[PDB]
Formats: structure tokens, C-alpha cells, sequence
């Protein structure tokens, strides 16, 4: 699983706290703001096909990081909605493809009107503790992507969104 | 969507005895179990959290144990003010069903 | 101290449409998740779905697809869930829990809906 | 893709300079600066850098503490107030886009102005 | 630090052949490396962007192998206009000290 983000991030495998950079992508949802999409920069395949089935499950433990402690929101994980921090385990996502399709949103329940935090660069964003699952085998895996920002643009943590 | 068997249906308790209960799985579920004690008439409450880590407030006469597949509850001293019903639950993919149950009675 | 409390004995008829109660207080509603569980008699404990107070999604079960709109009233505190079209089966008591924190245990006595001709 | 950049000349050593730099054809507060600077004949040598709302501030190993770099997102303009001249500092400098991952790599260059130290 | 080291430093090639040029930097770095074109006096050009893509307005002529600590640009055929000094990026880890910069040069 040696795949990039469409910025060129060289993300190894098996290296467990993975320092892998992606983008921002904020919007609003009704009861949502849109931190951060890992779907439109994290497109990824399977390195050695035809033998081998890349499922990712997201493990537990996983939340927001650099300056937001106290605070959580919604991932979307494959079409429907889940809630984040990890409760459970999602349903998992089929790469069986050598084709750079995407990857999952991340969202923020609303506790202000219209206010919003500042992200700077290099801060943490995603604490995301990840497990890679093969087809072959029952077997499990352990990384933890501490994922961080690239691009500063203000995130809202208000019921609408100020731009 | 999964069917998944909780182990016995019900089983005798004494005083100052152990007793096991079993919480088996089809597919490998990632340590997401959890143990629901319920009362009679009443609200049910939790014991443990992962089958591993204790709930605040309970003592450690519960103990919780496995991972993968296999899940089991050891319970070692058990009184009179704890007769009830286990419910192992798992929380692996949508849905999140509980399990069969586990009947406790005076021996 | 957190806890959960609910409505009383509802009897019906079987084809009708109610919506039902689970009254909650001092805890912060709409930044951690609730679930739903139905309870019957001979059988045991079954899942239903977890919805939001916030965007307002819910992800159901397959059974409770269509039985169950699950909504949860950010101002009133108060987690709703109603259902249309009462069967025979249906007659049993519903019980209401949170979601979020690791424990995440916070239980009521439950409502209870029977149904008959 | 233009890159303006102002303020070049030929100056004392601990004098005071400002470079400009001037942007356009591209979405200036998605993506970070820097400025680059290249001895004739010799391989280029990175000074400042920064990062895409004005959150932070970088420079190499024998720049920090001294320069001053600045930007503004209202007018798309980047500064660079440099004052601690010494005789390593006859360069050519580009000011630059820090497109990709942590604002690491280089998009396009500007001309640039030359930056000359005598007595 | 990092430093970047070129390999070699000077070379005179006929026309009309392949070549290739190397990069190495201090530590590991991944595929995180980029080469600049500066063929007369005037800002230099960036020709492969991660060590295997290519940026659209330049041709595929440039191309770009290996990961780890060793790199390859490659051109498959040259001529009287890519004469210049090549230089190689490193962005790994801050802060960024670059390489010396190779100089190909034409016999006429």
C-alpha cells in the first residue's frame, strides 16, 4: 500500500505514525462544517494486483488534533455517516483497482453561530489510528496517521459558514 | 450484518463460586465487545469496555478476556444483589445487535 | 450525574402512527450521539439505529429501515423516535442510550407500547 | 503565471532592504512563498519562507533570528524586510510559490533582483 | 542537516544521445525530490515534480527514476537547446539547503 496524495506525499508502508500531508476542503452541511476532505487529495490503488485486496477499516481511538482537544464532529466514510470519535468501526472501503479513485469527509458539529478556528501549517489535524486488511488472510495491521495540514483556510465552528 | 451467538442460554450460581460466559463470533469482530447486566423490571447496566478494560465504578470481581473471535467473561465471588442477564454486544459495521443472552438463577 | 428517563404504557391499534419519549437532562445534548434498543419478552435485546441531534442523519437497521423515523431535539434535550404501521409483533418496550465517550452507559427504564384488536 | 519582484541594488553591509514581490494568474491564499536566492556560478541558497493565511514563519540555519518576512493577503503582496547584510549576500533573488505538501516545492519563478554588497 | 550532492559535476556530451544525471542527498527521504532547468541566465525551470510525474507545458523527454536516497533524471535525446545546469531539491525535513547544480555543455 504505497500510495500518494495528489499533492505527492510519499506515504510508506508499515510506517506506523505515518506523517502524511493532505488539504483542506471546508464547506457547510446542515448541522455539519466541512473541515477537511481525504477523499479529492488522498487517491490511492494496490501496489501488487490480482492477488491481493486492499481493505482499510478505521481503527479506534481517533480524533481531531493540534490546538482542538474538546472537540468532535462526523466522518463520512464511504457514502454514509459516522460519528467521530470511535464509538465502533466503520464499514470498510474495496481497492481491487489500478485506477486513482477517492478515498472520506471529515465534519464538525456546530457549537458556535458563525465562529471558526485557524489552522496553521504543520499543526496536526487527524490523530487517525488506521488498520489495513487483507482478503487472503485474517490478518491486521497498525498505523497511525498523524495527518496535518497544508493549506490554512478557516474552518468554521458555527451553524453557518463565513467566507 | 451479522447473526452472532452468545453462550449458554442459562446456567446455576452460587455463592463463593466461578462461573464463565461465552461470547463467540463468526467473523474476526476487532475487540469492539461490550458486557450489558441487566435487572429485572429495571434499567441494565454496563460491566466492562473492549472485553479488556473495566468500567469505572463496579469492583474487579468482573473480568473480561479475548480477542478475535473468541470472547469470555470470568466472574469470580458472585453475590446475591447481581442476578440478572450478560448481553454481549458487538460494534463492528452497522448494525451494532446485541447478543442472545445469558440467564443467571438462584442454585 | 447523567441519566435517562422515559414515557409510560402507550396501548394502541394495530395501523396507526405515534411518536414516543425519552426525557433526558444535564448533559450536553447534541455533541454526543444516542442509540436505540428494542426489548422483547422471551426473545432479548435488539439494535435499532442511532441518529443526530445536529445534522439530523440517521443510520437505521435493516429491519428498522421503514419502521422508525429517528430524529433528537437539540433545544427540548429530549431523543424522539416514532413509528407508523403497528404490527402485532411490535408490541414490546424500547430503550434509549447515549453515545460518544468511551463508557458511553446511560440507561432508562424504558417505554412501553402494546398494541391490540 | 508573473512573478514581479522590486528592490534590488548594489548596498553597505548592515544596511536595510525591502524586497517586494508581486503575484498574478493564480489563487494567491491556497498556497505558500519563499524567497530563493543564487550566487553567480554557485549553487542557490533558501533564506525565508512562509506559510498561507501569515501563520508562521521560516528560514534556513544561518538566517534565523535576523530577516523579517511578512505577507499581505488583501493585496497579494510579499515582504521582506532583510538588514543583516554581510559579504555572502551578492545574490539574485526569486521570490517564489510553495505549492504541494507543508509549502515544500516550487511552482514557478520570477525574474528576480540582484542584491550586491561593496564598500 | 542535508545536504545534496551532484554526481557529476561537470560532463561534455554529443548530441543526439541519452543521458542521465544523479542526486544524493544525507538522509532518507522518500521520492521527495525535485530537478530545475536553467539553460542560460534567467530563472530556472522545473522539469519533474516528484521524482516520477511530469508538469503539463513541458515534454516528456525529461524523465525521472529511483527512491530512497538515489535519483535518475534521464533525457532520452538531446540537443542545441537543453544545455544548462541542472539542479536537484530536497524537501524533506526543514529547513532546505540545496544541491551544487550540474553543468552539461555542448561540443560545437
Amino acid at each position: 500500500f504505497a500510495c500518494k496524495t495528489a499533492s505527492g506525499t510519499a506515504i510508506p508502508i508499515g510506517a506506523a505514525s505515518a506523517n502524511v500531508y493532505v488539504n483542506l476542503a471546508p464547506a457547510v452541511n446542515v448541522g455539519q462544517n466541512l473541515v477537511v476532505d481525504l477523499s479529492t487529495q488522498i487517491f490511492c490503488h494496490n501496489d501488487y494486483p490480482e492477488t491481493i485486496t486492499d481493505y482499510v477499516t478505521l481503527q479506534r481511538g481517533s480524533a481531531y488534533g493540534g490546538v482542538l482537544s474538546s472537540f468532535s464532529g462526523t466522518v463520512k466514510y464511504s457514502g454514509s455517516s459516522y460519528p467521530f470519535p470511535t464509538t465502533s468501526e466503520t464499514p470498510r472501503v474495496v481497492y481491487n483497482s489500478r485506477t486513482d479513485k477517492p478515498w472520506v469527509a471529515l465534519y464538525l458539529t456546530p457549537v458556535s453561530s458563525a465562529g471558526g478556528v485557524a489552522i496553521k501549517a504543520g499543526s496536526l489535524i487527524a490523530v487517525l489510528i488506521l488498520r489495513q486488511t487483507n482478503n487472503y488472510n485474517s490478518d491486521d495491521f497498525q498505523f497511525v496517521w498523524n495527518i496535518y495540514a497544508n493549506n490554512d483556510v478557516v474552518v468554521p465552528t458555527g451553524g453557518c459558514d463565513v467566507s | 450484518d451479522i447473526q452472532m451467538t452468545q453462550s449458554p442460554a442459562s446456567l446455576s450460581a452460587s455463592v463463593g463460586e466461578t462461573v464463565t460466559i461465552t461470547c463467540r463470533a463468526s467473523e474476526n469482530i476487532y475487540s469492539n465487545l461490550a458486557w450489558y447486566q441487566q435487572k429485572q423490571g429495571k434499567s441494565p447496566q454496563l460491566l466492562v469496555d473492549g472485553a479488556t478494560n473495566l468500567a469505572d465504578g463496579v469492583p474487579s470481581r468482573f473480568s473480561g478476556s479475548g480477542s478475535g473471535t473468541q470472547f469470555s467473561l470470568k466472574i469470580n465471588s458472585v453475590q446475591s444483589e447481581d442476578f440478572g442477564n450478560y448481553y454481549c454486544q458487538h460494534f463492528y459495521g452497522t448494525p451494532f445487535t446485541f447478543g442472545t443472552g445469558t440467564k443467571l438463577e438462584m442454585k | 450525574q447523567v441519566q435517562l428517563q422515559q414515557s409510560g404504557s402507550e396501548l394502541a391499534k394495530p395501523g396507526a402512527s405515534v411518536k414516543l419519549s425519552c426525557k433526558a437532562s444535564g448533559y450536553t445534548f447534541t455533541r454526543y450521539w444516542m442509540h436505540w434498543v428494542k426489548q422483547r419478552p422471551g426473545q432479548g435485546l435488539e439494535w435499532i439505529g442511532y441518529s443526530n441531534p445536529s445534522s439530523g442523519y440517521t443510520n437505521f437497521n435493516q429491519k428498522f429501515k421503514d419502521k422508525a423515523a429517528l430524529t433528537a431535539d437539540t433545544s427540548s434535550n429530549t431523543a424522539y423516535i416514532q413509528l407508523n404501521g403497528l404490527t402485532f409483533e411490535d408490541s414490546a418496550v424500547y430503550f434509549c442510550a447515549r453515545d460518544g465517550d468511551p463508557p458511553f452507559v446511560y440507561w432508562g427504564q424504558g417505554t412501553l407500547v402494546t398494541v391490540s384488536a | 503565471v508573473k512573478l514581479v519582484e522590486s528592490g534590488g541594488g548594489l548596498v553597505k553591509p548592515g544596511g536595510s532592504l525591502k524586497l517586494s514581490c508581486t503575484a498574478s494568474g493564480f489563487t494567491f491564499s491556497d498556497n505558500g512563498m519563499a524567497w530563493v536566492r543564487q550566487v553567480p556560478g554557485k549553487g542557490p541558497e533558501w533564506v525565508a519562507s512562509i506559510t498561507n493565511l501569515a501563520f508562521s514563519v521560516y528560514y534556513s540555519d544561518t538566517v534565523t533570528g535576523r530577516f523579517t518576512i511578512s505577507r499581505d493577503n488583501a493585496k497579494n503582496t510579499l515582504a521582506l524586510e532583510m538588514s543583516s547584510l554581510r559579504s555572502e549576500d551578492t545574490a539574485i533573488y526569486y521570490c517564489a510559490r510553495l505549492y504541494g505538501d507543508y509549502p515544500y516545492y516550487f511552482d514557478y519563478w520570477g525574474q528576480g533582483t540582484a542584491l550586491t554588497v561593496s564598500s
